[PDB]
């Protein structure tokens, strides 16, 4: 598939819709949408491994990481496939996302369809925190909203 | 922290042209820090519908005002104390009303943030009465 | 993937969880779970084309049909890939599903991951209604609950 | 069809060993036919907590009863008229209480279907009073 979409919901007020497009195989993924109800500022933003939301965002498992690498930012070379860095929420709690990534994909081994996209309570430190959790999660904190990534029309 | 509860204070009597500050303290409810609200100030004058005056996003800093009060009222918050203040200046007699605090969902979209129907919690009210100069 | 899962929610009280397993490529899919809040009796049960639940179950599109065939039951040869027939709700409104199908799959061209599973208001007539809609929908009626099918752990 | 509303009827006074039939009529709410409820009968005696007596699935036929009333009470419905009946036989003095109708979500799981805390709507009540034979 070349188009995907995701509805993010969670415990609190955070919600949104994110779209995906890679218009040619193994090319760059354009991710765009907007998320409301966030605290003004930066929030971690990754694709987690499982699209199981039976137990909320908890059952999504960890960052999508087929290469068994440490946590990093999206520009970094040492990275999880699912590391998409941060989204920034404005003074009304709205974060308009428009991002390009080329390590995620809508087909092949690093396909993200059927997995879970997650917005986080705190900013992702992109692996540079200086502790061990920073190399796992970016110290991004709890999962405010999430959804399974489906084939979109 | 049962359910969210709002308490207004600071209403009184002032002559036209005067000032007033109202405060709305929030207590209880889900106290996790990412729980955001549009908080924020409504009026009901005699014989008219309840109307929104000002609102503020407790998870950030955006503020929005009704036309009738833009320029004269200002809304602010002390997030650590869950208090939202309405600084009311250049008061007119028609600002007389019972003033209510109200909390709405933090994901409320533009144009519902300051509408009474989309409010979830209301305070009891504090009365504001503004004298005409023509009240000798 | 060999394991998938789906949370079905909708307007009314209908909700449930469905699991999927094909333990070997291009083999049979075992679908199992349970759905509550249904009216006692039969309810249509298909995989629709898009895993977009932004507008509820409406944005899921029609039955998953890559072969451009008419509507039928699961045993039928003239069938949509997504035709899974009916589930039967007991006198408490609970339908325990345990079904095998070999035309759906968790990989390949007829992969259902990232698409939407849907429970229906009425019984599916499996294409034998005698009218035109029966060859489209089985006259199964409105969509009570749905969810996107994600990669499961 | 504003919100769901329940009305009980049929309570009265009867001597121990007698019978009684109560009815609970539902009106309003989402009237789409796939909207199912666990409907269904609760008691409150003087000085005791509200307790469930019988429940029935409006989207089917399953019924469940409290231990104290199994064998003596039966719950049924006329789905077309949205009425749920409690046929109470072999009445004891301790069945005296205000009897309430209550509607709960149709997806309620076993063990919440007949619990008052999981009820969404309550009726006003109909009083049932049962005389001892020892009341000459
Ligand atoms: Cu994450
Ligand atoms: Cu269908
Ligand atoms: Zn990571
Ligand atoms: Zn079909």
């Amino acid at each position: 598939a070349t188009k995907a979409v995701c509805v993010l919901k969670g415990d609190g007020p955070v919600q949104g819709i994110i779209n995906f497009e890679q218009k040619e195989s193994n090319g760059p993924v354009k991710v765009w949408g907007s998320i409301k109800g966030l605290t003004e500022g930066l929030h971690g933003f990754h694709v987690h491994e499982f699209g199981d939301n039976t137990a909320g965002c908890t059952s999504a498992g960890p960052h999508f990481n087929p290469l068994s690498r440490k946590h990093g930012g999206p520009k970094d070379e040492e990275r999880h496939v699912g590391d998409l860095g941060n989204v920034t929420a404005d003074k009304d709690g709205v974060a308009d996302v428009s991002i390009e990534d080329s390590v995620i994909s809508l087909s092949g081994d690093h396909c993200i369809i059927g997995r879970t996209l997650v917005v986080h309570e705190k900013a992702d430190d992109l692996g540079k925190g200086g502790n061990e959790e920073s190399t796992k999660t970016g110290n991004a904190g709890s999962r405010l909203a999430c959804g399974v990534i489906g084939i979109a029309q | 922290m049962a359910q969210v509860q709002l308490q207004e204070s600071g209403g009184g009597s002032v002559q036209a042209g005067g000032s007033l500050r109202l405060a709305c303290v929030a207590s209880g409810g889900d106290t996790r820090p990412y729980i955001t609200y549009w908080m924020g100030w409504y009026r009901q004058a005699p014989g008219k519908e309840r109307e929104g005056v000002a609102t503020i996003y407790t998870g950030g800093s955006g503020t929005y005002y009704s036309d009738s009060v833009e320029g004269r009222f200002t809304i602010s918050q002390d997030k650590a104390q869950r208090t939202v203040y309405l600084q009311m200046n250049d008061l007119k007699p028609e600002d007389t009303a019972m003033y209510y605090c109200a909390a709405g969902n933090g994901a409320l979209p533009p144009g519902r943030r300051l509408s009474p129907q989309n409010m979830d919690t209301w305070g009891p009210g504090t009365q504001v009465t503004v004298s005409s100069h023509h009240h000798h």
